[PDB]
């Protein structure tokens, strides 16, 4: 917005902004240790092994 | 591609695709859009519909 006596507002002035998570809701660590990781589940008939 | 080129296993080395030319870029001052009533979506859609 724009006061309508010159000057302006910025999203600066009314939020604060940075790359964060897209979900905070699941989380992990490996041994004590901040992590993550994707699970994989198999294809139906396809072969673990492979 | 410059390497490939003084490589005498190769020959007729190209590119594929195609490669960068000129566009014009629009530069659009919000500060003097908003201090002449002039919304911004409006901008957008006028320059896409035309």
């Amino acid at each position: 917005k724009v006061n309508p006596d010159g000057s302006q507002v910025r999203l600066k002035d009314v939020a604060d902004v940075g790359l964060g998570g897209q979900d905070y809701s699941i989380n992990a660590q490996f041994n004590g240790s901040p992590a993550s990781g994707i699970a994989i589940k198999l294809a139906t008939g396809a072969n673990a092994l492979d | 591609l410059m390497l490939a080129a003084q490589n005498p296993a190769l020959q007729r080395v190209r590119p594929n695709g195609m490669s960068d030319e000129p566009q014009y870029k629009l530069e659009i001052d919000d500060e003097k859009a908003s201090a002449l009533g002039v919304s911004l979506a409006d901008i957008n859609s006028t320059v896409s519909i035309a």
